[PDB]
DNA sequence: ACACACTCTCCAATTCTCTAA
DNA sequence: TTAGAGAATTGGAGAGTGTGTTTTTTTTTTTTTTT
């Protein structure tokens, strides 16, 4: 609200990167999150609603925790992320 | 708004001393009026799209 | 012959000339007069050169145009807070730093009207700020009144800023924080200045009323007051040429520079010459495809207390053109890059654009401060996304940092990287790491008590740490000029003794970001010999540095602590 | 409309302020000052209201009856600033000096006017345009005395004395910075070429746009009036407000304030968190306009500033008058000043004479110093008092809170490391961002003292290593990147690990304090409280006797007075001795042993840490100090075996 | 008054939906819910405002829908089967 | 150069040491600048007075410096339109439109009065002007003109219109009369048309021609250029006559000039070939006949540094010859008068002084 | 009540016309 | 041909009247209670 668009708005249609993506606040990961999951964004404040299409594709990067990959262990050991958002990258 | 739109009140210095202002002052903004726009970011109509 | 319109002038010469000496006092007091005349003197004196030398220029072409002096060097600089209201009209001096500037505002010069019935049309020259509209329709036949009106788009108009200035630290008073003044400037100077420079104005001291409200002619006894400049300036030769090239020649050239960055301070030379690199920096290079890689060196100084780190970046900070030094506990996320206020504005990696950010206390900052630097560092740019703003901005920052290890003291039980204690992400995107420690020897101590103690044998001392050193102009004359004039490139023994070095190196930890640093400091070291080529000596010396600054030598190969005995 | 009789007319007292003027003495005493004024040597007239008083005496015994002017013009203050200046431009002798009139632009103009009206004959202007000068009332002295004399908190101020003349005590809140203020205002008309005035008093005016001289009339010639800057007369003017004093508040409230304006040779008196005794005329704001009609009766009010007393002498306002001199002479003369001087430092408290010395070379200080390459070296010293609870710590610190003119006492756990050094904070209304300075700043050039710095959190303390060594603060935040200055020493004082320190440990694991802290101390002092039959008795009778007279016990020491010992350190701190080569071998011989010594016990019980570089140059800022308490312009090697006997004497608490 | 915004099936992609303003009279008021999908026709208006001429700095005219209809059980056979 | 709110302000002294203030960065350094910025602020204007009415727009009460345009097949065709009417129907049609009016001149109406002399005008001077360019054209075409009846009835409504002071029709006979006269010097240039001029010129029309640009002081732009191109024919034939000496003596006095000056100063708006006339009548007036007392008048010296200044008249326009070589001689007899008799500088704000006793010397 | 915008009204300054010396 | 007596047209001086005015985020630094 100012509405004006976001990243994943203006990625409609194509390719959003997100470089250090386990850096994010889990706040915004959920938001990530359920927009990835429907590809569609809604609003609705200050008397306002708006829904809106966001059939965009996404491509990430992450460190592994403590910076080095871990071979004793699983790539959700090693990955500061949680498993419905790890569950719905088709490659790692 | 300082000149005599009906129905509005009045509203770096600007310029006065003309008639429609009285004792006010005037100022001015840039802008661009242009006149055309182009871009520069069915396989059918795509190969008749092509040379 | 260069077709040009502003001429300099350092007030002194008006008193050198005995018939204007007192035309120099009556420049201060009466400036918007004196300057006039000097104006309309000069255009003159230009006409009468080409009609009297019987020259080829068109005349039209010089009755065109407007010149206009620029007087500077008045006199004594006045501090800010102390401009009274005697001073009013004068010609003032001051000296400060720049915060912000305002966009271009238009400002009207000569109004155009046109008769409604008749279309007779009038243009009319602005003066006081008043528009002077005629009373009837000038044409005989059509005398009427109120038959005129203006046209706004057909009038001519010209460039106005206002720029905003603040007082330097060096004048505020005790227990208190610095003021700011607002500078007015016109056409020519316009966009002259950004953000974080650094400058010495002269213009007259003016004033004004304001209104008390937008409908009547009501002012408030309080007046306004700001600085009208009419000359901005900031804090070549072959005989420069000459001298340049003859000190390039020099057989200790290197060691010469590199005592003379921080007189003062007492050895550390191989510190002394890792900073001396930064300065020069690598080369630039950008492709079609494939990007851009960066020249700037970053350095990391961590080590034992009382060891003299801090010391060392307070001479970085005033060697440097363009740069910003900061402390750890001093520092947020959005301070350090930039900040949402609906616009945007510049944090401190921003203005150090271009230069050195001199970070002290490092180890104090939070690791959520510390994450930002590693998109910065790394690609030398700054994306932001955020409620309304969503870009990326350009950052070619070099970083110097000062840092304590952990549990304050080098502790010699713990490996290396345990006791510097940055995470691998943030330390592997360093160019040069230095350990610097406190050894306690009677050779050393008996030296470095006889530096500091005859410090004190004069009031203000003369005294030096050695013979033979630069002065700070000339040396920063020499890097300016190797900056702009000199861009070595790779010779093929080069790349061989580079490909050996890395695998020498990897096959044993050496990243692959070693590599490219090296490649970096050597590029680095040939400018600082005005070379236009990177050979297998400047490769080498890139090696021996890196291998000397993390006391590689001494350090257990296998375990990764350090002999204290071979120090 | 109506009409009364009151007890005053100004006729009268007219006539006294004019013989006053002319006649009094301590020549007359103000010719001399108005000679000064005609001659532009002099700004400002100060009236003394003793000198009234005093005259009112003499001419009663004379045996004449009098007017009682002092009272007169405390009771409506507002009116006699018009009179004295009527008489004075009446009584104004000539110039006694050359003064190149040309100069002023007023007086061509005036000129020019005056021969154009001569020239046409073939108040003028009005009197305030040509006033050079200001003039300001000083209240009764309180020894000779009335209720200018005696101090109001800012609550006792009623609306009953507006009018009057007053005395304000309280702290300032804020200041603002200088701008013009318009009095009399110069106009040009363009057809008639005559020029005109006009006088400004209220808030607001309008400017003129017609001519309305009867000459330009009589011609028919309407013509145009154009404001001019360079014949306007202008008076420099700042705005300030004072709050009441923290301690004065009752139980409940919230603390009220006062607004001061500043006119003259007065303005940029005033800084923020002075204590002061201000004194001024208390006026009201009348609205202006339409504002006027339908504001009602509640008037906004103001002080006019007259005269400021502050309480404590800053060391930089010193100047060594013969006044002065006599008394720094006495201490001269009689010798010993340094034990002297030490003993004087809260004198109800016993023994620990050792500390107090430290103390005392902590107020004085050693020498600034800067290298010709651009290199500076903290002048400012740092103490440290470690030790077991009850032995007087927090009371000798509060002692030294009151010796040094400028100065903060803070504690550790009431402190935040923001608010102690500087904050960014998001303050005004309209979303701006402004810094503000911290407890560190406010004691720029003085003493900070941190109480309880045991209990501080660890992170936080980290924010004052900055200040400590480099005596500035760095911050780079949200619209915010700039340095301040912070000049300041810091004196603290804690308790060891686990309370009473615990003799099993060693001297390192009971302070525990970091390396990089623990360095920046010049001195850290160790005190135990060890039991002693013969000791505590000595001890029991001393604070027995002094709860009971309220007096410490004496029979041969006499100490110094708190403000002959700040005139003494005030004149120290001017000297800057200068070291020489025989004492510079001794010191650089010294450092070698500590260094030694230190690696050879790193292991020990007897530890303390390793001797850094910045302990040789602590020995130097002491030796310096002690140079400057004898009022040398040398260091000798008698301060240096002294500044290394006070730096051993820390450690001798360990061995009981 | 009733505010209509453009179905999210039709907005192309990459664009923010667009709104308008609708006026119900006498027989047509609370024929509508908020969330509805709805299908109008009416008459297509327009009037002077001060404050957008104002804001803009061009005579430019607001525009308003006065609708004039507005659109968005079973049989004995569906009871037998 | 600088801004509108840089500027200082300027003081100017007078003898007898008063002073003035004028704003402005320009005023520092240019006094003639200052001078005029001065008056310019003064209110007042002196308000001023006011000829034609009921008929359709046309040459006499429009400005004809504006012409009206063509398409290239439409230029040609409405060129031979009327060139084929030339050659074919005028003299014809003239004969018979002529020899009816002369019947019914009693019964007109001022439309008819006004066609008739704007017809004749207009193919008389056309056809000047095609044979002035080439052979191929003959003035003969156009020759119905000149016999006796058509000019007596020009004079006719020239007269009548004069006596009852009917303006519009006065000033349509005035541009008829114009090219009767032209074209009789063309022919003369090559019988009948000296006893037609000896006709033309007896005295009786010599009063009403000199009579004619006296009045026209009043009048609107276009009536006084009528005025003078007419004068300038009216001369110039009879110098060519060789009487002369008791005409040109008729046309000398106060009110004559007075229109000539009066339709002088607004040269912004007038030709190139206009001033070339006044100033030959000036030149008449001033060496020929040595008259030279008439324009020793101020609003003349006003004039001539308007025009002849960097304001007015182009550097290189062919005007600034004629005038500047006027200008030298006029200021050289002026030297010349003053010094001789100090009086004049009294005279020169003021008409001459029409007393017989000193009247005399005054004017010489 | 205090600056402004706008309307109304009366009076004399001005130019035009007629008459006689 | 001058000039002076009478009539008509216009300007703006200035007097009068009515009027308007006070007055849900989103991003970022800092303190505080809550798990
Ligand atoms: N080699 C040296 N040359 C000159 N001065 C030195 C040297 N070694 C120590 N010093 C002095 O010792 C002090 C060092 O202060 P500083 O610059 O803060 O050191 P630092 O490495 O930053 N220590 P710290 O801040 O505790 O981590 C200064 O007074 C220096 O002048
Ligand atoms: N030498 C002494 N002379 C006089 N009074 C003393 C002395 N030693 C201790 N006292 C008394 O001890 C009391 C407590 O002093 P105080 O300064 O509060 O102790 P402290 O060192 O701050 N202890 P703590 O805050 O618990 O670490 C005061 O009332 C002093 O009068
Ligand atoms: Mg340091
Ligand atoms: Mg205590
Ligand atoms: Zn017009
Ligand atoms: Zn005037």
């Amino acid at each position: 609200v100012v509405i004006e668009a976001g990243a994943l708005m203006l990625a409609d249609n194509g390719i959003c990167c997100i470089d250090e993506f386990d850096k994010m606040d889990i706040s915004d990961q959920v938001a990530i999150h359920e927009a990835m999951e429907q590809q569609t964004i809604s609003i609705a404040k200050a008397g306002i609603h708006a829904t809106l299409n966001a059939r965009t594709s996404i491509l990430a990067a992450a460190n592994p925790v403590g910076g080095r990959y871990n071979r004793k262990l699983s790539l959700r050991g090693n990955l500061n992320m949680t498993a419905p958002i790890m569950s719905r990258f088709d490659l790692f | 708004t300082q000149l005599g739109l009906p129905g509005v009140k009045p509203s770096n210095s600007g310029v006065t001393g003309l008639r429609s202002l009285g004792v006010r002052d005037l100022t001015y903004k840039i802008s661009f009026l242009a006149c055309h726009v182009i871009s520069i970011g069915d396989q059918e109509v795509f190969l008749n799209s092509l040379s | 012959e260069l077709g040009t319109s502003n001429l300099n002038l350092d007030a002194r010469n008006l008193l050198a000339y005995k018939q204007t000496e007192d035309l120099y006092h009556q420049l201060l007091n009466y400036p918007q007069e004196v300057i006039s005349i000097m104006d309309q003197t000069i255009k003159d004196c230009m006409v009468s050169l080409i009609v009297d030398n019987n020259l080829d220029y068109d005349l039209d072409e010089i009755e065109t145009k407007f010149y206009k002096v620029r007087p500077y060097n008045v006199g004594s600089c006045k501090g800010m807070r102390e401009l009274n209201p005697n001073d009013i009209d004068k010609l003032i001096n001051l000296k400060g730093l720049v915060l912000r500037s305002t966009p271009v505002i238009p400002d009207m010069k000569v109004a155009f009207f046109k008769c409604n019935v008749c279309d007779h049309t009038m243009a009319v020259e602005i003066d006081r700020g008043v528009i002077q509209e005629p009373a009837r329709c000038e044409r005989i036949d059509c005398n009427e009144p109120n038959s005129m009106s203006l046209i706004h788009n057909r009038c001519s108009f010209a460039d106005k800023q206002v720029i905003k200035l603040q007082e330097t630290p060096d004048f505020v008073p005790d227990g208190q924080t610095p003021h700011s003044i607002s500078l007015c400037v016109y056409d020519e100077l316009v966009d002259s200045c950004r953000a974080g420079d650094r400058i010495e104005v002269t213009g007259t001291f003016r004033s004004i009323p304001i209104r008390a409200n937008s409908r009547q002619r009501v002012l408030k006894s309080l007046y306004k007051t700001y600085v009208d400049v009419v000359h901005v300036k900031k804090v070549i030769t072959d005989q420069d040429l000459a001298k340049i090239r003859e000190v390039a020649a020099r057989e200790d050239l290197y060691s010469l520079l590199a005592r003379s960055i921080a007189p003062s301070i007492y050895e550390l030379e191989d510190v002394k010459k890792g900073i001396l690199l930064q300065l020069f920096g690598g080369t630039n290079k950008t492709f079609t495809k494939g990007g851009r890689y960066r020249g700037d060196i970053n350095i990391l100084l961590c080590g034992d207390p009382s060891t003299s780190k801090s010391q060392i970046l307070q001479y970085v900070h005033k060697i440097t053109p363009r740069g910003v030094y900061t402390s750890g506990k001093g520092s947020s996320a959005v301070g350090l890059t930039a900040y949402i206020t609906l616009v945007l504005e510049s944090g401190a990696l921003v203005l150090s654009d271009g230069g050195v950010c001199c970070i002290d206390e490092f180890d104090k900052m939070s690791d959520s401060t510390r994450s930002v630097l590693h998109e910065v560092m790394e690609q030398q740019t700054i994306s932001i996304a955020k409620a309304g703003i969503i870009t990326t901005l350009n950052a070619r920052s070099s970083i110097l940092a000062s840092a304590n290890p952990i549990g304050s003291r080098y502790n010699p039980n713990l490996p290396v990287t345990e006791n510097i204690d940055l995470p691998p992400p943030l330390l592997s995107r360093f160019d040069l790491v230095y350990l610097v420690l406190d050894k306690v020897d009677e050779k050393n101590d008996r030296e470095l008590a006889k530096h500091l103690t005859n410090l004190y044998l004069e009031d203000k001392p003369e005294h030096i740490s050695q013979d033979d050193v630069l002065p700070v102009e000339f040396l920063t004359m020499y890097i300016s000029y190797a900056k702009e004039h000199i861009h070595p490139i790779i010779t093929e023994a080069a790349k061989t003794e580079l490909v050996r070095a890395y695998v020498g190196m990897r096959k044993m930890t050496a990243t692959t970001r070693q590599l490219e640093s090296m490649i970096r400091l050597a590029e680095a070291h040939a400018k600082m010999k005005l070379k236009n080529v990177v050979e297998l000596e400047d490769v080498q010396e890139a090696v021996r540095l890196i291998r000397s600054a993390i006391k590689d030598y001494a350090t257990d190969p296998k375990t990764g602590k350090i002999d204290m005995n071979l120090v | 409309l109506p009409s009364i009789q009151l007890p005053v007319d100004y006729n009268n007292l007219f006539n006294e302020i004019t013989d006053f003027l002319v006649t009094f003495k301590q020549g007359p005493k103000y010719m001399a000052m108005l000679q000064k004024v005609a001659n532009r040597e002099l700004n400002s007239v100060i009236i003394d209201l003793d000198d009234i008083l005093q005259y009112q005496n003499e001419k009663f015994l004379q045996g004449t009856q009098a007017d009682d002017l002092v009272s007169a013009i405390q009771q409506n203050a507002n009116h006699f600033t018009e009179l004295f200046c009527r008489a004075i431009d009446n009584n104004m002798p000539l110039p006694t000096k050359e003064i190149d009139y040309k100069d002023d632009v007023l007086d061509v103009i005036l000129n020019q006017r005056r021969l154009r009206n001569e020239r046409m004959l073939s108040e003028l202007f009005p009197p305030n345009l040509t006033r050079r000068y200001f003039l300001y009332f000083k209240p009764l002295s309180q020894n000779c005395a009335a209720i200018s004399s005696k101090p109001l908190s800012v609550r006792q101020i009623k609306g009953d004395f507006l009018g009057q003349l007053i005395t304000v005590r309280g702290i300032i809140t804020r200041v603002s910075d200088v701008k013009p203020a318009v009095e009399v205002i110069a106009y040009t008309c363009d057809q008639c070429g005559y020029e005109v005035f006009q006088e400004v008093n209220s808030r607001t005016f309008t400017p003129l746009s017609e001519c309305t001289s009867e000459e330009c009339s009589q011609n028919q010639t309407k013509g145009q009036l154009f404001m001019s800057t360079r014949a306007s007369k202008f008076s420099a003017f700042q705005e300030c407000k004072i709050q009441e004093l923290s301690q004065q508040v009752p139980v409940g409230h919230i603390p009220r304030s006062l607004n001061i304006h500043v006119n003259g040779t007065l303005v940029r008196s005033l800084s923020p968190g002075d204590i002061v005794d201000v004194t001024g005329i208390f006026l009201p704001a009348p609205y202006t306009g339409f504002k006027a009609l339908k504001a009602g009766l509640l008037t906004e009010t103001y002080l006019e500033a007259q005269f400021v007393r502050q309480h404590k002498k800053k060391f930089a306002s010193f100047s060594l008058t013969s006044d002065v001199e006599e008394r720094v002479m006495e201490l001269i003369t009689s010798g010993d000043v340094y034990n002297r001087l030490a003993k004087s430092i809260a004198p109800e408290i016993y023994g620990n004479l050792d500390v107090k010395k430290a103390l005392l070379l902590l107020l004085v200080g050693g020498v600034d110093k800067r290298v010709g390459d651009g290199m500076k070296i903290r002048g400012d010293i740092n103490v440290c008092l470690m030790g077991d609870p009850g032995v007087a710590k927090s009371q000798l610190l509060k002692a030294i809170c009151k010796i040094s003119p400028r100065g903060v006492y803070t504690t550790g756990k009431g402190s935040s490391g923001v608010g102690l050094t500087a904050a960014v904070m998001k303050d005004p209304v309209t979303d701006e961002m402004i810094l503000e300075g911290g407890a560190l700043v406010l004691a720029d050039n003085g003493i900070c003292c941190i109480d309880e710095f045991d209990k501080m959190d660890e992170s936080d303390r980290t924010a004052i290593h900055e200040v400590m060594e480099q005596q500035t603060i760095s911050i780079s935040k949200a619209g915010i990147n700039t340095t301040l200055n912070a000049r300041t020493s810091i004196l603290a004082a804690a308790n060891p690990l686990y309370g009473r320190y615990n003799p099993r440990l060693s001297p390192l694991d009971n302070i525990n304090l970091p390396a990089a802290l623990l360095s920046r101390f010049d001195i850290l002092f160790l005190m135990l409280d060890i039991p002693s039959r013969d000791d505590d008795e000595k001890l029991a009778e001393h604070v027995t006797y002094v709860h009971m007279h309220n007096k410490q016990p004496d029979l041969d020491f006499t100490p110094v007075e708190p403000s002959k010992m700040r005139e003494y350190i005030a004149y120290a701190k001017t000297k800057r001795p200068v070291m020489s080569e025989a004492v510079n071998d001794y010191v650089v011989q010294a450092y070698i042993r500590l260094r030694q010594d230190s690696k050879r016990e790193m292991d020990s019980k007897f530890s303390f840490g390793q001797a850094t570089p910045r302990t040789l140059l602590g020995i130097i800022r002491l030796s310096q100090a002690l140079a400057k308490l004898r009022l040398a312009d040398m260091v000798d090697i008698d301060d240096v075996e002294e500044a290394l006997r006070l730096v051993r004497v820390s450690k001798e608490s360990l061995y009981q | 008054r009733v505010t209509l915004q453009e179905a999210p099936g039709t907005v192309p992609p990459g664009r923010l939906p667009r709104h308008r303003e609708v006026i119900l009279l006498a027989d047509l008021v609370d024929v509508s819910k908020p969330g509805e999908e709805v299908e109008v026709t009416g008459i297509y208006k327009n009037n002077y405002d001060g404050n957008l001429n104002a804001k803009n700095g061009f005579p430019v005219f607001a525009t308003i829908i006065e609708a004039n209809s507005i659109k968005r059980s079973w049989t004995e056979e569906e009871e037998r089967e | 150069a600088r801004h509108s709110r840089f500027g200082g302000l300027l003081s100017i002294q007078t003898p007898d040491k008063t002073r003035l203030t004028v704003s402005g960065s320009q005023a520092l350094v240019d006094e003639k600048i200052a001078l005029q910025k001065l008056d310019d602020s003064k209110k007042w204007n002196k308000r001023i007075i006011k000829a034609a009415e009921g008929l359709p727009n046309s040459l006499l009460n429009s400005q004809t410096g504006k012409a009206i345009f063509f398409t290239e097949s439409n230029g040609k065709h409405f060129k031979e339109f009327i060139n084929n009417f030339i050659d074919s129907g005028f003299n014809i049609l003239l004969h018979s439109v002529t020899n009816y009016f002369t019947t019914e001149q009693d019964r007109m109406v001022t439309l008819e009065q006004v066609e008739y002399l704007l017809f004749f005008a207009w193919f008389v001077k056309y056809q000047l002007l095609r044979s002035k360019i080439d052979n191929s054209a003959d003035i003969k075409q156009v020759s119905e003109a000149l016999k006796e009846v058509t000019f007596i009835l020009v004079s006719s409504l020239l007269r009548s219109a004069y006596d009852l002071k009917n303006w519009t029709v006065t000033h349509a006979g005035m541009i008829a009369f114009n090219e009767l006269l032209n074209l009789v010097s063309r022919t003369k240039a090559a019988t009948d048309i000296e006893f037609i001029v000896s006709r033309l010129f007896s005295d009786e029309r010599i009063q009403l021609l000199s009579n004619l640009p006296k009045i026209g002081s009043k009048y609107s732009l276009q009536f006084m250029k009528s005025c003078i191109e007419l004068t300038h024919s009216v001369l110039k034939v009879l110098e060519q006559y060789s009487n002369f000496q008791k005409v040109q003596a008729n046309y000398m006095t106060e009110p004559v000039i007075e229109t000539y000056i009066n339709f002088l100063e607004r040269f912004r708006e007038l030709e190139d070939d206009s001033i070339k006339k006044v100033f030959s009548f000036f030149h008449r007036v001033f060496v020929q006949a040595k008259e030279q007392a008439l324009l020793f008048r101020f609003d003349l010296i006003i004039l001539l540094r308007e025009m002849l200044s960097p304001d007015g008249l182009d550097r290189m326009s062919r005007s600034r010859k004629y005038v500047s070589q006027f200008s030298d001689y006029f200021l050289a007899r002026l030297k010349k008068r003053l010094k001789k008799s100090p009086a004049w500088f009294v005279g020169l704000l003021f008409p001459p002084l029409h007393n017989s006793e000193v009247g005399f010397y005054q004017r010489y």
